[PDB]
């Protein structure tokens, strides 16, 4: 299907504004709308979004309303302002992927035959990216239920347009990884990556709590992947692998050695260049 | 450097003021073998038209060069002894006359040991000049020096070759070269700022 | 059954457990690999068969508890390596 | 003559063949760079020793 | 530097002096340069590292270091008789400079260096032959020092007590080991320091 | 023809001939068989060529599933004498078709390229990438099940 | 660059009485742009100060979202290609370093301003050499560090 879905900052912001605009109830309620955007070379881009009215009682989650006329009427407005953008999917806060959001996609399947739903939290206090993009994929089997239809995840990242980036960076003026070198990498990928790995691993452990207190009767497939995960663990570091590592870890140190030595020489010449400067100035002065 | 420069000027020698051509070829042949490797000789001093003709007038030097290539090691030393005594007397070469003889010997040993794997020093004691204790004594000093990759087993009187990869030497010297430069930069630092 | 560390099934150790002669186990391993059901290589010098990936199967309720152990022993290892960088790299952060 | 990469074993008349991988580079470049800067630091001495 | 030198704290003795050398005045203080140099070369010799040959040729060190240059000739060569024959010749000047105490303890090093090179160049050398090359004066005691040299890490390979030959292990492929990284850390740490 | 696709078909030329001797004499129509193989000279050449292809298939397939195969057992699978097996192997190796280095002093021939330091480590890099992706996929499948039906 | 505006009445200018009745030193903080002043700035319309409202929920959901990655931290970046990049960069320092020698002798001459202007057409090894060194040290420090970090996270 689609390899990845890029979400522009404007759409991200128009969803936070939507929740606060209607979230006067306070306790809890999702918010659902319709996404707009365009894609090229099998890579989706989402730029604009508008709010579609949507209500649903909590009990017996098979009741909900989405205004088709509002979707059709408003899209006539957005089409006039910008013709390039056409409906591509829908969004909803829905932190936990509520169950009823598998027949809703059928409602929006009319306007976009291959639509994607992006769940974007409005109240994020976490470390991961707050944009999960799912696509509908169909396959019926004899294990789950006679009617089988499940979402498949597509990697999503926050994009940036030339005009939006100007505003986005102006709006922050709060913190930036200035001098983006060894300092940002040691923190933007190494430490953060470990944090994510732990959380995902902890997520797996939480599900495995079913061993004692069964929640679902062994999903079967989840176990299959977990078995493959363990086999894929790098082979014990005791064989010829250890020699290969040293022959490469040390090989990288020579370049570091050479780079440092060149750095010292240039640093020493720089001090000489400056030191002779003030000595010459002082000598002439007195 | 001399071998590369001299070999280029072998065919163009207008500087008769010093080292008349007859001696210039000898110098080019005396430093050519200590400088370049065997494949380079094949098309620089052996097949070379200019140099082969001059040697016809010099019987001693010609047998010295072709001895190494022809692998007549017995005549090599007898030729390397005369070059030994001549280099001492000759100016501009006496300062490193000892270095030339020792370095040429190593260049000859490695040439013979490269082909085989487990040749016996009894076989070397005849095909590389007389003496079984001399080859034992001479070989031992050179292995300790770090060159002449080979390792001697006395009780069975056999020398087995080894194949050190071209990284141990490369690393061993990148640290020794680095140390020399590193010391120099250190001494500059103390020179400035008292 | 074998832990991933050893996985050095010898030719004899396979024939005995399947009732084959030693001079025939070779066609068995290839048959398994041809279908795509196990992955590995065959070394007919020391008479060994390497295995690297046996197709996953079902684990009722006890091998899954053991799977929990391997995640606890692994989450705690990754946890330690996180604070190690965070503590010795306090200056390089934020 | 650097055509093969093996040795002859006179014990049983066998011609062992070796791979002999390349020099790998990235060390001559480092080695020459060290020596090139070796004289660059030399050029720095006369800029300071005989100047300041 | 000298206080640690006499108390077997050699490792820091060399580093302390060399730091004093580079911080010592260059143009003047020539008198004490000889004394600092003399002790450092003796301290290095005990440690085992070969002192640089550059400072045995300086104009102001040629004469002074001659009694100590000849010493390094015997220490570098594994033979023990040369060291003894060098001590009796210049023992007085060692007395005069108040450093003879440190030299009489070099007899162990003259064997350690020789055993290192002898085990480096040979692979299976008869036990009796070891004594002749090291001038041990007897084969019975050769085993212990050869045996003792193994404990400290001077040489690696073991010995065959019954047969009577000292064997050496083929120590190759040093690059893969982690030692090169350790050597690079030392240079890297200081180079990033300056 | 299906014998060249599935099961990797370690073929025995003895079995191939005995199971398919019809393609040389007669069959349902055998019209191409008489022309393709039934001739005296032109057809006979195609008999040797087929054996070469059948031997080529055995050698190539054994390469995928073998790290080191003794020379003697190689002949049995290929159905040729040891000397002939070397001759065919050399022909393939010299033409840059199958990688194989043979140590005829011990009758062992290994089909493994001497692992390079970067290739050994590069594969380790790819193992992590799949492992990391699977972990991400594993968790994302858990939410579809654990966090969907539980709430119900 | 927004500079929201509003119109001034023509009656006031006819009356001549200055509008906006300034009662605080708040509006006279931004110097009007000369380009805008050429047109009807403070003559046919007056600018109004523009500021912005920002909250942590907005900021944290934009700043901590724009440039982020999920798992790129523990990726070893094509180990075969990494050393090839090093070889090309280092080889450039071999020639770059040599030109550094030739760029030190001719320096420290009279009229350094003449020397300063003399570096306006030819590459200066003083800066070029440093640029390569900077990338070389960070690439390997990160690349090497991920090697040991991975070796403990995974088995």
């Amino acid at each position: 299907a689609v390899q990845k879905v890029v979400v522009h900052p404007l759409v991200l912001l128009s969803v936070v504004d939507h929740f606060n605009r209607i979230g006067k109830v306070g306790n809890q309620k999702r918010v659902v709308g319709v996404l707009l955007g365009s894609w090229q070379k099998k890579v989706l881009d989402v730029s604009n979004s508008f709010a579609v009215p949507f209500d649903e009682d909590d009990k017996d989650d098979s009741v909900w309303f989405l205004d088709h006329d509002y979707l059709e009427n408003m899209y006539g407005m957005f089409k006039k302002v910008n013709a390039r953008e056409r409906i591509v999917g829908w969004y909803h806060t829905g932190p936990k992927l509520h169950k009823n959001d598998i027949a809703i996609n059928e409602l929006m399947k009319r306007y976009c035959p291959n639509s994607v739903l992006v769940i974007i939290d409005v109240k994020p206090k976490d470390l991961g990216l707050p944009t999960e993009a799912y696509i509908s994929v169909e396959e019926v089997h004899d294990d789950g239920t006679p009617t089988s239809k499940t979402f498949e995840h597509v990697t999503s990242e926050i994009g940036a347009e030339e005009a939006e980036e100007v505003g986005v960076e102006h709006l922050l003026r709060d913190i930036k990884d200035t001098t983006v070198g060894t300092l940002s990498q040691r923190i933007t990928n190494q430490v953060h990556g470990l944090k994510g790995l732990n959380s995902k691993l902890l997520d797996i452990r939480s599900y495995l709590e079913k061993v004692a207190t069964g929640k679902l009767p062994i999903n079967h497939q989840i176990i299959y992947q977990l078995q493959d995960v363990f086999n894929l663990l790098p082979d014990v570091s005791l064989q010829e692998f250890v020699k290969a590592f040293y022959l490469k870890t040390n090989d990288q140190m020579v370049v570091v050695y050479l780079a440092s030595l060149i750095r010292s020489v240039v640093a020493l010449h720089n001090l000489i260049n400056n030191k002779i400067a003030n000595r010459d100035a002082e000598k002439k002065e007195g | 450097q001399a071998a590369e420069l001299f070999l280029d000027t072998v065919s163009t020698f207008t500087s008769y003021e010093l080292m008349d051509y007859k001696t210039f070829v000898t110098y080019t042949v005396y430093v050519s073998m200590i400088a370049l490797e065997r494949p380079d000789l094949r098309e620089k001093v052996i097949k070379g038209a200019e140099i082969l003709e001059v040697l016809h007038s010099l019987p001693a030097v010609r047998q010295y060069l072709f001895s190494l290539y022809e692998c007549r090691y017995s005549v090599f030393f007898q030729s390397l002894a005369v070059v030994e005594q001549e280099m001492k007397k000759d100016w501009l070469f006496a300062p490193h006359y000892r270095y030339y003889v020792r370095e040429m010997r190593i260049h000859a040993y490695s040439q013979l040991l490269e082909s085989y794997r487990s040749l016996t020093l009894g076989y070397m004691a005849e095909a590389f000049g007389v003496g079984v204790e001399f080859i034992d004594q001479e070989l031992s000093r050179f292995i300790a020096a770090g060159r002449l990759h080979c390792k001697i087993d006395k009780v069975n009187e056999i020398v087995e070759t080894n194949r050190p990869d071209s990284k141990n030497w490369q690393y061993q010297e990148t640290i020794k070269k680095g140390d020399l430069l590193l010391n120099r930069v250190q001494k500059l630092s103390r020179v400035i700022n008292m | 059954t074998r832990p991933a560390n050893h996985r050095q099934l010898t030719f004899e150790e396979i024939a005995k457990s399947a009732k084959i002669t030693v001079n025939e186990v070779e066609l068995l391993v290839m048959k398994a690999l041809s279908v795509g059901l196990v992955k590995g290589s065959i070394d007919e010098v020391d008479k060994r068969v390497h295995m690297t990936w046996v197709q996953p199967r079902v684990l009722d309720l006890q091998q899954i508890k053991g799977m929990k152990d391997r995640l606890e022993f692994w989450c705690t290892d990754v946890k330690s390596m996180e604070m190690l960088v965070e503590h010795q790299a306090h200056d390089i952060l934020t | 003559d650097k055509k093969f990469h093996g040795i002859l074993d006179q014990g049983e008349g066998v011609l062992i063949i070796f791979d002999e991988p390349p020099v790998d580079k990235t060390y001559e470049a480092a080695l020459e760079t060290i020596q090139n800067m070796s004289k660059v630091v030399d050029s720095l001495y006369n800029k300071a020793k005989k100047l300041t | 530097g000298r206080i640690k030198a006499i108390q077997l704290e050699y490792s820091e003795a060399r580093r302390t002096m060399t730091n004093a050398l580079r911080k010592a005045p260059q143009h003047t203080a020539v008198g004490f340069k000889q004394t600092v140099h003399k002790l450092l070369i003796v301290v290095e010799l005990l440690l085992g590292e070969i002192p640089d040959r550059l400072q045995f040729r300086q104009p102001s060190l040629k004469r002074s270091l001659m009694p100590y240059f000849l010493l390094t000739q015997a220490v570098r060569t594994g033979n023990l008789a040369k060291f003894n024959q060098v001590l009796d010749q210049f023992g007085e000047k060692f007395q005069a400079d108040g450093t003879y105490t440190l030299i009489i303890r070099l007899r162990h090093n003259v064997i350690k260096t020789g055993v290192r090179m002898i085990s480096l160049s040979y692979s299976r050398i008869s036990l009796a032959d070891i004594a002749q090359k090291l001038q041990l004066d007897s084969p019975e005691d050769a085993e212990f020092i050869v045996a003792k040299a193994i404990r400290d890490g001077v040489i690696e390979a073991s010995i065959n007590h019954e047969k009577g030959y000292v064997q050496s292990k083929e120590m190759i492929d040093i690059y893969s080991t982690r030692e090169p990284q350790l050597a690079f850390h030392q240079r890297i740490s200081f180079c990033l320091d300056i | 023809l299906l014998k060249l696709f599935t099961t990797m078909e370690l073929m025995r030329w003895s079995t191939l001939v005995e199971d398919y001797g019809m393609e040389l004499r007669k069959g349902s129509l055998e019209s191409p068989a008489t022309d393709v193989f039934g001739s005296t000279e032109e057809g006979e050449k195609r008999w040797k060529d087929l054996k070469n292809r059948v031997v080529e298939h055995n050698i190539r397939i054994m390469a995928k599933y073998y790290t080191r195969i003794t020379m003697k057992r190689m002949a049995q699978l290929l159905d040729l004498s040891v000397d002939e097996s070397e001759a065919f192997l050399s022909n393939l190796v010299v033409n840059k078709t199958i990688f194989a280095k043979v140590d005829r002093l011990a009758g062992i021939i290994n089909f493994q390229r001497p692992k390079d330091p970067n290739n050994l480590l590069n594969d380790w890099s790819q193992k992590l990438n799949s492992l990391m992706s699977l972990v991400n996929k594993t968790t994302h499948l858990i939410a579809k099940e654990e966090m969907i039906h539980n709430l119900q | 660059v927004i500079d929201a505006f509003r119109l001034i009445n023509a009656n006031m200018m006819v009356l001549g009485h200055e509008p906006r009745q300034t009662t605080s030193n708040l509006g006279h903080l931004n110097k009007p742009s000369i380009q805008a002043l050429i047109h009807g700035l403070n003559r046919h319309y007056y600018s109004i100060t523009i500021n912005y409202r920002k909250n942590e929920l907005e900021q944290k959901m934009l700043l901590n979202l724009h440039k982020k990655s999920w798992m790129e931290g523990l990726t070893l970046q094509d180990y075969s290609e990494h050393c090839k990049h090093n070889e090309s960069v280092v080889k450039e320092m071999l020639e770059l370093a040599k030109n550094y020698n030739k760029a030190v002798e001719e320096e420290d001459k009279m009229t350094p301003e003449q020397l300063a202007i003399k570096n306006v057409g030819k590459q200066d090894p003083k800066r070029h050499l440093e640029e390569h060194v900077d990338v070389l040290m960070t690439s390997n420090i990160v690349q090497c560090l991920a090697a040991m970090l991975d070796t403990v996270v995974f088995k």
